[PDB]
């Protein structure tokens, strides 16, 4: 009975730790995604404007 | 080429098969000449007149009262990006769409047609038949459901699954491998001559697989078979 | 004597002898679930096959 | 009427130089400041390699262009343009390089659109089994590292797959003749290497080459004269004779 | 990395997070029930411990 | 009825991960999942088959008030079609009341109609 209780408690703790790690990773990846999106927009508009004013 | 085909369409009332190779090259050359023609650049470096040129080319390939032209066109997707302006613009002109996936190609499945992304407006109950529509929709739903289970299996293993999704995945693997076929032109690549499968036998085989008539057969027996008798023959030759 | 698949696999990966084992159990076992294994474990001491029993959990 | 092999060592450098001169001539830039005809440049270059007809003399020209990527980003402009032109590609990966697989050809992604038509009979016969043996091993572990359970047949897929990876390894500046390649791939694909340990596969291969050089000269001559495999029984007996005297460790 | 790669990583991580959250929520209830089972076991253990401590000597 | 339908669908859109987990009996989440599956089945519709609002209101009322609970998910669309066929045959007074007053009919009469149809319906 103690073994089963310990097994279920261990599963609960391990799963909540995994969920917290996943949430932190999601936050960091979202920050990276936003930075990449801004950089892409800037590069695209700069190239378009350079091509336009090269005429 | 289109001008050569239109004569047979109009002046003789024939049925014309217009096989056009990569459309993407036409748009690419149009964009290559654009900057030297003196025109301003566009979103992804394409010419401003991309859609107008594309439509002026494509609208001439149509069936009329005099005759019918059917066209099969290969379209290159740059770096697998389906949001690229040229493939994105090409979609508006097509009646049926066949999408090829590198994931299916690497796994060993050919023609590697994506069973979910491919679309056709001819897939209607009044066009192909109610039985055909039922079989196609059931196959698509089974594959979509199986795709969902893979996310769970990748973490928790197969054993954690229940006994109905077990059957679902066990039949979805069979369906996915049976969607493959050995081509006549792939003989140079594999050494195995190709096969021609009529649509009636295709529907019958897929319906039998969905009903589980061949559930006992090994999974690997369904790869590159053709008809539904050939998978049984392969299973016989390799044991079961 | 092992209860559970993980310990069984751990010991069978090495070369340690296992006499008895039970693998699949309810998450909330009832009084009669492991009656046979417990009785056999007691009997192995009863017939002099074992000197002593240690349990780890 | 002769045969030529040409190596272009960095088409990325060529494209960069072309972009530089185009920008200095004040031509309007395109994507990443490259000129519009950057694809046309490489298509014009690479379309001149061909196999001429018999009426034209039968000569041929073979080209091996090189493209360098940044952090494995094969989706870049120049790599995409060059990939869309050639008849195939060979992927070299740092991950495979540092894991011990040298040369680092990625077999899952490398492709040759002229396959089989560019091989001798024996190579075509054995590479068919080699490709399946490697693909099954790779796809077994592609889904998961271990899985819930492994069958005895699956353990065999994993052992012979590892032995294929060991066999495909090679060192610098030591090319191997095609007859010895087909003989060693035969010895692998027919299951003679199952008893030889993974850490001894390479030494087995070297001593096997020496054994065939010393005793199995007739098999090499038959292969190099007929382009097809010799008798199955004689080759099996020669492999068994070598495996009798090979020393496991 | 590229936008598509980052987006795919985010989607996979979100699916994993949901699966782990569901597993945790199940395990909490299973632990709560196991505690009640262990509580129920107590009186039989007490009585048998007392009777053995008496008789066995 | 739209508020209750929205709440039932919002409860089911979450807890989708709990489909596989806790397949055993649960006091609350099982009912939420069972109601949400039937709501999703009800919201499906065929091509070029518009439905009058007086019938939409009745089918959503039947779903939300719990008359679909004892019916399998596979039979929901057939139940809806046969209910529509039953309505224009017998509940013409209810349909006319809805059309004329833009309000729900009398609760007891609507309930009687629903059980009267459920008696005839055959569960497959």
């Amino acid at each position: 009975l103690d073994a089963k209780a310990s097994e279920h408690a261990a599963r609960m703790t391990a799963m909540k730790n995994a969920t917290d790690n996943a949430n932190e990773l999601i936050r960091t990846l979202t920050l990276s995604y936003n930075r990449a999106r801004q950089a892409a927009i800037t590069q695209e508009i700069t190239e378009i404007v350079a091509g336009a004013n090269a005429l | 080429g289109l001008t050569m085909a239109e004569y047979f369409r109009d002046e003789q009332g024939q049925d014309v098969l217009l096989f056009i190779d990569n459309i993407f090259r036409f748009t690419q050359a149009g964009s290559e000449v654009s900057a030297l023609l003196g025109r301003m650049p566009s979103a992804v470096g394409y010419q401003p007149t991309l859609a107008t040129e594309m439509g002026q080319l494509q609208e001439r390939i149509t069936s009329t009262a005099k005759g019918s032209i059917t066209s099969i066109q290969a379209i290159y997707v740059p770096a697998d990006d389906y949001t690229d302006p040229a493939p994105a613009t090409t979609f508006s002109h097509l009646d049926a769409t066949t999408n090829l996936e590198r994931k299916l190609a690497e796994m060993g499945i050919y023609p590697a047609v994506d069973p979910l992304a491919s679309t056709s407006r001819a897939l209607a109950p009044e066009i192909v038949g109610e039985e055909h529509y039922q079989v196609a929709r059931k196959v698509q739903q089974t594959l979509q459901r199986y795709k969902e289970l893979q996310d769970i299996i990748a973490i928790l293993g197969m054993d954690e699954l229940s006994d109905e999704d077990k059957l679902v995945v066990h039949r979805a693997r069979r369906i996915q491998f049976f969607l493959s076929q050995n081509f006549h032109v792939a003989e140079q690549f594999t050494g195995q001559p190709g096969s021609y499968v009529p649509v009636k036998e295709t529907v019958r085989g897929f319906k039998e697989i969905l009903e589980g008539k061949y559930d006992h057969l090994p999974e690997d027996a369904f790869r590159l078979v053709g008809r539904i008798e050939e998978v049984v023959e392969k299973a016989k030759a390799m044991g079961v | 004597i092992v209860i559970g698949r993980v310990g069984l696999s751990f010991f069978r990966k090495r070369n340690m002898p296992v006499i008895l084992d039970i693998t699949r159990l309810p998450d909330q076992p009832s009084f009669a679930d492991i009656k046979e294994i417990a009785r056999k474990t007691v009997g192995l001491f009863a017939d002099g096959t074992f000197d002593e029993l240690y349990m780890y959990y | 009427g002769k045969h030529v092999l040409v190596v272009y060592d960095d088409l990325s450098k060529q494209a960069a130089a072309y972009r530089e001169l185009s920008l200095l001539l004040r031509r309007p830039p395109g994507r990443e400041a490259y000129p519009g005809d950057i694809f046309y440049l490489h298509s014009r270059l690479l379309e001149r390699a061909a196999k001429l007809s018999d009426a034209k003399g039968g000569g041929s020209l073979t080209a091996l262009p090189f493209v360098e990527t940044q952090a494995g980003d094969i989706s870049a402009y120049i790599p995409t343009n060059v990939i869309s032109i050639t008849d195939g590609q060979i992927f070299l990966q740092s991950d495979l390089f540092f894991s011990g697989v040298r040369p680092a050809i990625n077999a899952g992604l490398s492709v040759s659109r002229v396959g089989g038509a560019a091989q001798i009979k024996a190579m075509k016969k054995v590479a068919g089994t080699l490709r399946l043996d490697l693909a099954a091993y790779r796809e077994l572990e592609a889904f998961a590292q271990f899985g819930s359970d492994l069958d005895k047949a699956t353990q065999a897929k994993l052992a012979r797959g590892a032995r294929t990876v060991e066999v495909l390894k090679q060192d610098l500046h030591q090319p191997i003749p095609v007859e010895k390649q087909v003989l060693i791939i035969y010895a692998l694909t027919r299951g003679f290497l199952d008893d030889i340990p993974v850490e001894d596969v390479r030494r087995f291969e070297k001593e096997f080459y020496l054994f065939l050089d010393q005793n199995g000269q007739h098999l090499l001559e038959h292969i190099r004269t007929t382009k097809d495999l010799p008798n199955e029984d004689d080759l099996n007996k020669a492999i068994e004779a070598f495996k009798k005297t090979f020393v496991v460790s | 990395a590229s936008l598509r790669d980052i987006k795919t990583r985010i989607n996979a991580t979100k699916k994993t997070s949901q699966i782990t959250k569901a597993m945790e929520m199940v395990s909490t209830s299973k632990l709560n029930r196991a505690e009640q089972n262990a509580k129920s076991f107590v009186p039989y253990m007490e009585k048998i411990q007392e009777v053995v401590a008496n008789v066995a000597l």
